């Protein structure tokens, strides 16, 4: 004899239906908009006669049950746990079941895997017809229930400024099953006060949102202050249910669709250099069937001191032709989609969550893929013995110095750009010949894709 | 009038010597039917190299050993020893492909046949081109 | 200039020197065309590319009218013209076809500004209507031999169709025992004539138009759709066995097609709700098929 | 380094892309609801396999650009100009491009042509597959832009009582082109204060709206006090864009549809003689397939003394 | 691995040793297949269940391209390759077919990563475009004899189609008198060749590919759709009578197909608004049919 | 029905040539139809994404075609 | 035809394994393909079972080659039950999708070899694939 209120609901995400412990189940902090259920299909058989005194009667049959629908919203709350000292988001298994179809392994390098610097999610291993399989456990007041064999259909993230960073999850399950007995003690599995304090120490505010967009075909970075946006991770999962005329049926298995990583970004038109107006004019002047943009949406902002942040990186993105949104202040919309280099390659994009992002950390996350792996920032090329010039028929094996000293990729390539008076090899052994009286240049760039420039103008002469 | 097929992709086997032989045959279409006579490979040498990329400054993975088997029958063999196969296997890309984890991309290769002599013109000719793949083996 | 709208038209059938303007016309469809003799004389001398085409005949036209039932029952003249014998307001299907050639009549399709298309040597070749839960309508099909464009015409000011008859649910009986669970009673009547092409060498360099035709057969048919209903286990009245001779009548408040003796074939479909379908034709020695036309109050 | 506000937009209507003068371009006084833009089409190519370890990847291609959409609302503001002393509406070339497909000639007798008494627009010469061709020039603050080769699709007029007489224009253009340099000095071409005073002297109030309806088959004039209404001039213009798989395409030409002049008029039921009730009862008693009515909607009212009216 | 997208493709036609890359391609469709000889040798000894199927021939491919008109008029080469004689920018339909065999050419369908499909021994068998209220486009239809997969290919970097021509309303004239109320002018040109199968016993245990073909006929045709419009009562210019010989031209701002003498057959449809339909073919002794290709400014 | 996929330039395994005899099996977790020797004919469609279509019949001397029915756990 | 070197071996737990390869040389010049068997002279086969293809992978086991009936071409590859147990020890705990008894144990390939039959070491790989252990119940 009791009424059940929605405010007392508690959600646990599990990968096992028995043997529930702290590594298989954790509570998911949900909000008011939580919803779940399961709909049923039916049919009416009616006789349609034409004569006088016709039969006017119907009949209903239950024929099938639809896939269970569930949805809830959670705050993006990166933090570091005391047990492992690795940055982790509380709803990490949700990210894993969204990202890959293999067993969860935070020590690995695919799907949801963490580190001493940041928590990372990449979609390099999502080529599966059935992604990682969860079981949502619902606790309303006293009664228990759960949805059997769920799959993460999508994860909506709305960049709504003057609001907190939040993600909305949606999915489907085979069947919603009400449980009379307690599966596991929610007091122990549920998050305790210490980790709650640690989490609430780190919040992501959508207002402090910087965006980094670069045209890979022209090497043009734009300065676009955002007004509002959203990006989605969608699986297009469809649940199959068998058709049996004699008995009602529930869905039996599913099949993932096409993985889509789209987005939409609204901003005001700026007349300044490399502003929104320049991007819009370039996009509507080129009129190209395909675009290669690098988009790095950085929720929570970038700062020298440690700040929480959630970052979406699209290496090779596709940007639609923008349109002007006539409001009281003129604006625009930059709708993009992260496409892979090859269809069966994955790597459409990745995400990095942490409560400790210095600007260098997010920079090397963007250019190297991991916040811990350092990346080169600047280069000044060095000759063989501090030499400033060269004469005809003389070698010059030039070297390189890089910063920082702990960058993972310390190598560079070699090229000649301005002038035709010398040639360089893979190692850097520049070679010249006679009849070389012009000023020639030499260049070097790193192999990690940082975008670092090494230049030197050597004054090659005809000799004494 | 038909097309040529200069682009050929080779697949080598790890821990096993790779041997490819090419036959050059003279052809003609006339009143009498197609007359074919083997091309006499005298002063004809081959030379092939493999790099991990097309772009300038690419690392040279290895180079092919060239030999002429039979000049009268116009047969030349282009191959590499097992040690070169291991060298290329070490330098191959680590990215695997599902449905066949064996094959990995090793790089690009070219073959030039040339005839160099005092009376001969300094003429080269890129007979083929393409990419080199590796079938990883476990034995040895 | 003057465009020609279908909605702004008037169809008048000219029979016996009187114009039968058939109002209450839901929709009509017609076409005109010519026959060509196109041969390509490719020779070893000149492998030509240009054909030798001459227009020498008018392809017979196929006009279809959809006419609502009316209170003045002008539409029964289509049964009258198609060959049925008349007694009062009831049309009989004669045991034998009366004449070799059908009853020929002309038809006009009037439009504004003295525009007209004149179909000649027409005969009614098909009449079928479905008694159903929608308003009944009989689609007549006539075939013409010669079509022409004329300036003045015949317009049926007086002879016209009245108001459409109100809907009334159909019901099919055996003697006086109703047949339960009716769905759609469709009746079909035909006069399957054939054109006698007499194009001869005296018509060379001239356009030929069909003029004479003969009746291959007349028939009355009906397809009845029911729901498979049984009242008893091993019922005798309602089953799937064929019925060699049984009196049938497809009755309405304004029309009643009577088969004094009928040959019924049944067909069961295992659909969402089981449906049986009849195929009613009159027997060999059956009395003439009746078609009564009741205007109002029977 | 500046933000652009919608309130500083100024719209000029032109028939020429060069040699802009006061007879080819004039400013059009627009309102808050002004809007313009151009949308683009795309496509996603997705592989749909069935086996285990399926490929889950998509790819987007820009394939075509849609026709540019523009719309704005203007007040019906008849007046007489000092230069020609003939009554003219400031957005007269819009009316011309709506009415006829020939070159503008106010001295003529078809399309938009004026007089010493009134400005008139008739649709006696709109039998053209491509009506008079305009170029909308948009000036937001400092930056310029324009829509190339526009056509007046329709003109919505809403008879909303207790409101001012207003007309809403809509149309399509081949392509929206942003201009970096000033095409013409907006100070000179834009309307000056004298003509602004002359215009604001004349306003059309939708409240003072008399309607004159007469049944031509019976010679019966009705007295119907209106409650609210609207009439439209529609061209049903459709813009054609070519389909090329290798390159994105913009519309190349258009074709006018069927010219429709419809309307809708709401009024209360009146029991008086020749009222709304009589018209309704006559119309539902006759039940005729075709009607011949004479309708003369007079915005601004009729008076013995001089008053503005449309 | 490498998937093959239709949108990421390039179609190059190889003729006379030069590559004609046909850009401005709206859509193309093609298929490849093989012919089998599958017999089941059921005997009284063994009533077998396993057939004896051997692949011995390549079924000819049917490639269809839809190409937009362009300012450089590369698309007129399809008329040139199909057999029309050329003078300036106008293509004539010859009185007689010039040669027994059609003009053969090869075609490539390029894709990324050196992937290609090589159609050989092709000939243009159909070209038809509809001048209407939508942007004109000519659908060409070629038939191949042998298809193959090749690594390197021919890519038409220079010879390419320019910008698509802007739309312009069609208009059909008689001499210089316009024909009112045009709806859709559709033109059709064909080279109805036939493959000469010469599969013999020397090709046993081998895959056979068609190589040679002969031209059965060439023709130029057009179907014109109008609204039935009359200006006078009993008009002589506009009616339904056939016209043995009349000069016709279906003109546009960029193309004009001319019939010096035409054989017109008319067909009236009593639709919502009456429509007449013409069937225009050149006469026996008519001068060659003209097809002019105006890029810009005529 | 497959998608036209090639892994190499001038590939030998995946192409359009007919295969007189090749062992094929269309396998599932609960059923597996086996052709000990199959006659495969290929057909390429230049659709939105290129698709190849096979036509698999057993050869003349092929062993009997298998159809396994696995209820659960094979 | 083409190439079919890739075939997967399913070895049984607690049972010794032995495979019998009838080497053959079919030629399809004549319509009834020639059934000539290759003659096994100066031939040795070598095969190791190694988990994963990455370099430095531990050698799970090694095949034991047997050459018998050289005239008619047949040959045998086998390994003792102790080798089977060593293979089954290191097999992964994840089971195959189609059969819940098999577990991936590693990769393999056998390499034929001619040792100076004509002063040439003409060694090429014969077959390849994955080795699957099938869990037994008897022991």
């Amino acid at each position: 004899m009791s009424l059940q209120l929605l405010r007392n609901t508690r959600i646990f995400v599990s990968t096992v239906k028995t043997g529930h412990n702290k590594t298989n189940t954790q509570e998911i902090l949900v909000q008011d908009d939580i919803s779940w259920g399961q709909d049923s299909n039916s049919t009416d058989i009616t006789v349609n006669e034409a004569g006088p005194r016709p039969t006017r009667g119907s009949k209903r049959f239950n024929d099938s049950l639809n896939a269970a629908e569930w949805s809830f919203s959670t705050y993006i709350l990166p933090y570091k746990d005391k047990n492992t000292s690795k940055q982790i988001v509380p709803d990490y298994m949700l990210w894993h079941a969204l990202s890959s179809g293999r067993a969860i392994n935070l020590e690995g390098t695919t799907g949801a895997h963490n580190n001493a610097t940041n928590f990372m999610v990449n979609f390099k291993d999502n080529s599966y017809h059935e992604l990682a399989m969860l079981h949502i456990y619902i606790l309303t007041d006293k009664t228990w229930s759960y949805i059997d064999s769920c799959q993460i259909n999508q994860a909506e993230v709305n960049v709504d400024i003057e609001d907190i960073g939040r993600v909305t999850w949606s999915g489907n399950g085979n069947q919603l099953i009400p449980l009379d007995e307690q599966p596991f003690d929610p007091d122990q599995i549920g998050i305790d006060d210490e980790t709650y304090m640690t989490i609430q120490g780190s919040y992501i505010k959508n207002k402090l949102t910087i965006l980094k967009i670069k045209d890979m075909d022209t090497n043009k970075s734009y300065d676009i202050p955002i007004t509002g946006g959203t990006f989605t991770i969608n699986n297009n999962i469809t649940y199959l249910t068998p058709n049996v005329m004699s008995r009602v049926t529930i869905p039996i298995g599913s099949f993932t669709g096409a993985f889509e990583l789209t987005g939409s970004l609204t901003a005001y038109l700026n007349d300044k250099s490399l502003g929104s107006m320049e991007l819009y004019k370039d996009l509507i002047k080129t009129l190209k069937v395909v675009n290669r943009f690098e988009i790095a949406l950085v929720l929570g902002g970038e700062y020298d001191d440690e700040r929480p942040a959630a970052i979406l990186v699209a290496k090779q993105a596709h940007v639609n032709i923008p349109t002007i949104e006539t409001d009281d202040v003129l604006g625009t919309s930059v709708e993009f989609k992260a496409i892979p280099s090859d269809l069966d390659a994955g790597d459409e994009g990745y995400l990095g969550f942490s409560s400790k992002y210095t600007r260098t950390t997010i920079n090397n996350l963007i250019v190297n893929g991991d916040g811990a792996t350092d990346a080169v920032t600047a280069i000044t090329v060095k000759s063989a013995g501090n030499v400033t010039t060269l004469n005809r028929s003389a070698t010059l094996q030039m070297s390189v110095e890089v910063t920082p000293s702990s960058a993972r990729n310390k190598e560079v390539t070699w090229a000649i750009t301005a002038g035709d008076a010398a040639t360089i090899n893979a190692t850097g052994l520049l070679r010249a010949d006679a009849s070389k009286t012009g000023a020639v240049t030499v260049e070097a760039t790193a192999k990690d894709g940082s975008g670092v420039k090494g230049t030197k103008v050597i004054t090659v002469t005809a000799g004494g | 009038m038909s097309t040529e097929n200069r682009v050929i992709d080779l697949v080598v086997d790890e821990n096993v010597p790779y041997g490819l032989l090419m036959q050059f045959m003279d052809v003609d279409d006339s009143v009498y039917p197609s007359t074919s006579k083997p091309v006499d490979l005298t002063d004809f040498s081959l030379r092939g190299s493999i790099k991990s990329s097309l772009e300038d400054g690419a690392e040279t993975v290895a180079s092919f050993t060239t030999a002429i088997v039979d000049a009268a029958q116009g047969v030349a063999s282009i191959s590499l020893p097992v040690s070169a196969v291991t060298t290329i296997a070490s330098k191959a890309s680590k990215e695997r492909d599902r449905y066949n984890p064996r094959q990995r991309l090793a790089g690009y290769y070219d073959v030039i046949i040339t005839r160099t002599a005092v009376g001969s013109a300094a003429s080269s000719f890129r007979i083929m081109e393409g990419k080199v793949y590796i079938s990883d083996g476990v034995t040895q | 200039m003057f465009y020609s709208l279908m909605r702004e038209s008037k169809i008048v059938i000219e029979y016996d020197g009187r114009g039968y303007h058939f109002d209450a016309l839901s929709n009509y469809d017609a076409s005109t065309s010519f026959q060509e003799f196109k041969t390509l004389r490719r020779t070893i001398h000149n492998r030509t590319n240009y054909a030798d085409s001459i227009i020498n005949a008018q392809d017979p036209s196929s006009i279809s009218l959809a006419i609502n039932f009316s209170t003045t029952l002008i539409e029964s003249n289509f049964f009258d013209w198609m060959g049925f014998t008349r007694e009062g307001n009831s049309l009989f299907l004669p045991r034998n076809t009366p004449n070799i050639e059908p009853i020929m009549f002309n038809m006009y399709i009037i439009n504004h500004n003295n525009s007209c298309i004149y179909f000649e040597n027409c005969y009614v070749s098909t009449v079928d209507f479905s008694l159903d839960k929608s308003i009944p309508i009989l689609n007549v099909g006539i075939e013409s031999g010669k079509f022409s464009e004329v300036s003045t015409f015949r317009d049926g000011y007086t002879i016209t169709q009245g108001e459409v008859l109100p809907y009334s649910a159909p019901a099919v009986y055996t003697n006086s025992s109703p047949l339960p669970a009716l769905i759609s009673a469709s009746m079909s009547f035909q006069q399957q004539c054939s054109w006698r092409e007499d194009r001869n060498i005296f018509d060379i360099n001239k356009i030929y138009t069909n003029k004479r035709a003969y009746v291959n057969e007349m028939n009355a048919s009906a397809t009845l759709a029911f729901y498979y209903v049984k009242r008893l286990v091993g019922d005798k009245f309602l089953n799937l066995d064929p019925e060699t001779r049984t009196p049938l009548i497809i009755k309405n408040k304004y029309v009643s097609i009577t088969f004094p003796l009928a040959r019924i074939s049944k067909r069961l479909n295992f659909s969402d709700l089981y449906q049986v379908e009849y195929d009613v034709i009159p027997t060999a020695d059956s009395d003439p098929v009746e078609i009564n036309f009741f205007g109002e109050r029977k």
